[PDB]
């Protein structure tokens, strides 16, 4: 089902990089966040 | 090199329609604005943030 | 229930802000015009109001009539008036003067 | 935090026709 | 306000009389300009986006050219005088209920079968005289109709005092009968008010009245108490409320017919005339007859208007110059 | 207040605008009069004499030009003194003058008290000869209105 | 805002389903569920 | 003549006889008609995105 | 007795559209306006004359 | 004294109103007092910073204004943009009785 | 930043940051609902047929 | 046009100063009240439809209370100095074309991407001095940019004579070759134009440009021609159009957030500021904070407009009944 | 002035017509505080006639 556009998409990758994936606060009270290692 | 980018809305956008008197627009990444059919206001502001 | 009686009382006893140039007259914490429109008793009490000081079956008579002689055909006039306890015992001690002569 | 509750709603009344409303207000509650 | 043509109708302002095409530099002004035949009259005015003319009137086909001044236009504010009756009683009788009944013709719609009534009541006393009847009368007719809730000022209640007789004291619904001190009063005046108007979309109109009485048993006989008579107009409308509207048609007979409808996607024309002045109007009738078949007349107008302070200074001057130009005789106002 | 306001039923929106419907009114229209004036252009008072006596023409001034050329108007007396209409309406600015004259054999005319502001006159009907006669009458048109409310 | 899906099937068309996939990224990354708990706090017992 | 509310925008309007077309634009009954297809992308290399 | 009427239209409201801003009243015999949703001028002009 | 929506003080023996609630004195719904603000507690005493609603530009009577007037809690506006917490809920307490054997 | 044609008398508009109602408004994206079932009459006894 | 706010921004015109309630008698006056004890301020303002207060302004929570004046509010146009570089050729050379072309950046976009070339060229002759090169290429470019098929003004074109040295002649597509008589004309300046302005559907906005030359061949290598220097402006559009597209904006806060859309259904609100007057501009920025754990502040600001007569009469006037009234030191201006 | 700059910018680089764009947002890596908006834009029309 994926197109030959879309396998373009995933042939024209950069390259690799190898849990920090990322990270979402909901409900934040403050704006003052303390992150320079990868941890917020 | 560490950045940082913000909005603040109203709390009334929650679910507000747009009656479209000129096309509402969205501005591309290459500087075109692209004509958009979408009606609600925060599928517009949630491109513009990214 | 004391938030119903905020509902119950912007619905029915609220009033509008607004000039005859769509400007509100007053702004709330935040900069922004406080946006009121009026309840059922001020959009109601813009026409067929009177204000009487002692009731009487010759005026509201007469105010009903009038409504209905241009207004309502003949079969269609029953008005049902809505009032409250005392204003029950005024209309019967009013109707009881006018049989009574 | 203070434990405060909030409420809020909208809400708006529609009177069409207030010519087909009809009152009889006593004069002590005027002006 | 959308108004009657016979056939096309056009309005051009005129702000100032200039003698020269190279002269009209703003906004309002106007030449009448003609030839040395005097054949042709025809009108350079000089609209916000340049100079524009006028049709060229062939001055053998004119019809008619008359020039109406601003108290023409002024709208006479009728007045009714509600007083006691001398026949029943010039005295209020005590105990009988003295109920006033103001029928209204026009209330929302544009036809009498829509009607509103609105009323006032008084109880008399024992020692209520005829200038205390009309005391409580007023102000109880006044918070019936003048409330600050009401949708529009239908009409003003003003006393007239014995002594004075000529001045209006003009009760609202905050009006105390405190503050009515006088002693002597002797009839009410109920005057009609001055509708609201925006340009275009809604016209100056206005909605009739006449006061009407219920009865009353003095001597066991049914009478009506009072009597209203129409009293001459003491007040009269200004003329820009309508020439402000009468601009708005016929400035689409020029430019565009489509105003403000598709609202970001128009033409705004945008009008020279303040609706906070009184004008005096001047309406030039004329046609055309074709070659030689085409002997069916084109019934066109132009309509000049001109504010004036006080004596009519610039319509005089404009008649003035249409008539050293083209040749014609066109009254003086 | 719960049993007074569920009396009444509720109606659902889209959203917090302010919303508007439409209002229609009437049609059936009579223009008063704002003066009445002789054949020379002298206006009529209230204790003015008889105008149009002997079916002699004179002038009616209305707001808005709205009856038309051969049509018969009547004042707030109908059917006593009808006005014929002899032409179309002259422009005064924003007034419509008719030189009328009467249409019920009168011969003594119109008092000065039925020729004043704020008299009612409505159209009859627009009648001809029934030989070699040319067109009289028009129609008329009217408009709604619309009403808001807010939130 | 989820779009309706009190629709005919002919109105649930090429860009319709694309927008159900667009709120799912956009939008929802909530863990606001009732009976299991947070990211964090499961995260810290692995 | 008068007002239902104090938000009232139009009065009721009537004319005699003879319709142009400002006599059916002033009453509203005339409105450009969009044209839909119709419609011009404003011609740029955009060097957004490059 | 014998009694006329006459109504002149111009060319073009042939088949006139109205965009209807307002809803397009026609008023009846009893002296009531009615709402109509017939689009042509001429479905106005020929009921009034009637 | 609200001649150009303009604020007043109105003073109560108890703390009974709040931050942003529109209150109504003996005259219901014609003249609307929107409280700015909290009380200030003179003591026992509390005033309460307030300019009129609903659409006054002449301002009450004052005789409106006088010692006794009671005063009754309508509903608390704010405006569709940004607004900030406004209004209070009250409770009641109950007495006991008694009898012996 | 001018006219490309004649009648274009919209121009290209921006702004930063917090949109309120206001903004929504001036862009010309917020019009006023029409309730198409609210239709009112308004009351009166018609005797046109009379 | 559309601005941004720090969270609100509200504007109120002062027409006039009154310093009491009871004298707001027409429409945009202005009275800044304030009590004794100095912790309210607030603006009563005569609308055109009643008395309307503003914001009250708590005067220990004032961020920045500055007042500008409507030397600050005007555009520049800037100018361009196109001359022959004189280290290249002193005298025209026989041969070459000499074109000029003006880069323009936002000919109808917003963005530096709608760009528009526009051109002049002079094929210079034998005998063909400087000054008659400056004479035939600003009617070269007069024929291009100052055209009367154009769409939008681009640029104003002039010429200057050596012995004038500071008046311009300006050229036009109409100027003929024997119009411009001079044989000391040394610079071609070609300056920046007021675009087109519509209250709120069309900002006032500015397409900007530079001049730059095509390579002649002089000796046998390809160089360029011309210099272009910014010569300082002459010539600045006046504040009436930023502030009748900010008045229009900062309307919609206190009113309708729609302005015209649907019309048969809009509400007229009437704009007091006029778009031919200069304006002074007065902001006070405040915020509010309550006495809670709520130690968020929430900004809000007002502009108060006042017109200029030259020497800041009406604004210096209102600052002193601000200064009296609230005890803040908005400097006089 | 960031990347280390001590002497100032020169006073010729701060005239009227230097343009201005945004490049990024950097902020601290300790307590930082919320920076950077966000930006729209609306389109225009034009019109024909016959």
């Amino acid at each position: 089902v994926l197109s030959p556009k879309d396998i373009k998409y995933i042939e024209t990758m950069p390259d690799y990089i190898g849990e920090r994936y990322g990270f979402v606060n909901q409900n934040m009270i403050g704006d003052e966040i303390t992150v320079r290692d990868g941890t917020y | 090199t560490t950045i940082r980018i913000q909005h603040k809305v109203a709390g009334n956008k929650l679910n507000k329609k747009l009656a479209m008197g000129i096309p509402m627009v969205r501005n591309l990444e290459s500087g075109k604005q692209v004509k958009d059919t979408a009606n609600m206001w925060m599928h517009y502001v949630d491109w513009e943030v990214e | 229930l004391q938030f119903d009686e905020y509902k119950n009382n912007a619905m029915a006893w609220g009033t509008s802000n607004r000039n005859l140039n769509g400007e509100y007259m007053n702004f709330g914490k935040s900069g922004n015009a406080i946006k009121t429109g009026a309840g059922i008793f001020e959009q109601t009490e813009v026409a067929n109001t009177m204000y009487y000081n002692t009731f009487s079956l010759k005026l509201l008579e007469d105010a009903l009539y009038e409504l209905s002689a241009s207004k309502l055909a003949m079969d269609d006039r029953l008005f049902v008036i809505k009032t409250g306890e005392r204003g029950a015992i005024q209309f019967h001690k009013e109707v009881l003067k006018t049989v009574s002569g | 935090g203070s434990a405060v509750i909030h409420r809020m709603a909208t809400l708006g009344v529609c009177v069409l026709d207030p010519t087909r409303t009809m009152s009889l207000i006593p004069a002590i509650l005027q002006g | 306000m959308v108004i009657s043509i016979n056939q096309v109708r056009q309005l051009y302002v005129a702000k100032a009389l200039k003698a020269n095409t190279a002269a009209l530099t703003t906004a309002g002004d106007i030449v009448p300009k003609a030839d040395t035949a005097k054949t042709t009259l025809y009108f350079q005015s000089m609209s916000p986006a340049g100079i524009v003319a006028s049709d060229k009137i062939n001055l053998k086909h004119v019809l008619y050219a008359k020039a109406t001044p601003s108290e023409a236009l002024a709208h006479k504010l009728v007045r009714y005088s509600v007083t006691l009756d001398a026949d029943v009683s010039a005295t209020p009788v005590a105990g009988q209920n003295y109920i006033l009944r103001l029928a209204f013709r026009q209330y929302i719609g544009l036809s009498e079968e829509d009607q509103y009534f609105k009323y006032g009541e008084v109880i008399a006393r024992s020692g209520m005289t005829a200038s205390d009847f009309y005391k409580k009368m007023a102000i109880s007719l006044a918070k019936n109709l003048e409330n600050k809730t009401e949708s529009t000022p239908l009409v003003n209640i003003y006393l007239i005092s014995a002594a004075a007789a000529s001045t209006d004291v003009p009760v609202t619904s905050a009006t105390k009968e405190s503050d009515l001190t006088a002693t002597d009063y002797n009839q009410i005046i109920i005057e009609e008010t001055e509708q609201p108007w925006v340009l275009g979309m809604m016209p100056q109109a206005f909605i009739p009245f006449t006061p009407q009485f219920l009865t009353i048993t003095v001597d066991g006989e049914d009478r009506l108490w009072g009597v209203a008579t129409v009293v001459t107009p003491t007040k009269t409308v200004p003329d820009g409320h309508l020439i402000a509207d009468l601009e708005y048609f016929c400035m689409g007979a020029r430019g565009d017919i489509y105003r403000g409808m598709g609202y970001p996607n128009i033409i705004k024309t945008t009008y020279l005339v303040d609706p906070g002045a009184v004008y005096d109007v001047l309406d030039i009738h004329y046609f055309y007859t074709g070659s030689n078949e085409s002997v069916q007349k084109s019934e066109k107008t132009i309509t000049l208007v001109a504010v004036d302070d006080g004596s009519h200074t610039a319509m005089n001057a404009l008649i003035g110059a249409i008539n050293t130009a083209s040749g014609l005789t066109i009254a003086t106002l | 207040l719960d049993t007074f306001l569920n009396s009444f039923p509720t109606r659902e929106f889209e959203d917090d605008n302010e919303y508007y419907w439409d209002v229609i009114g009437s049609s059936r229209r009579n223009i008063p009069l704002v003066e009445a004036r002789d054949e020379n252009g002298v206006v009529v008072a209230a204790n003015a004499a008889n105008v149009g006596v002997g079916t002699s023409p004179f002038y009616l001034v209305f707001p808005e030009d709205w009856f038309a050329d051969g049509e018969v108007i009547v004042g707030n007396l109908n059917q006593v003194y009808p006005f014929r209409i002899l032409g179309d309406a002259r422009m005064e600015g924003t007034n419509a003058v008719y030189k009328v004259e009467l249409m019920g054999g009168n011969t003594q005319g119109v008092p000065a008290e039925r020729l004043q502001q704020g008299e009612r006159f409505s159209i009859e009907f627009a009648p001809v000869e029934k030989e070699l006669s040319r067109k009289v009458g028009d129609v008329r048109f009217t408009s709604p209105v619309s009403m808001r409310n807010e939130w | 805002n989820f779009p309706r899906q009190m629709l005919p099937f002919s109105k649930k068309t090429k860009q319709w389903r694309k927008d159900c996939l667009l709120w799912a990224n956009q939008k929802t990354f909530f863990n606001y569920s009732l009976v299991r708990k947070s990211v964090i706090h499961k995260k810290i017992n692995y | 003549a008068g007002k239902l509310g104090k938000f009232q925008m139009l009065g009721f309007q009537h004319w005699k006889g003879l319709t142009s077309d400002n006599h059916l634009g002033a009453i509203f009954q005339q409105a450009p008609q969009k044209a839909t297809n119709l419609m011009v992308q404003l011609l740029a290399f955009y060097r957004g995105k490059s």
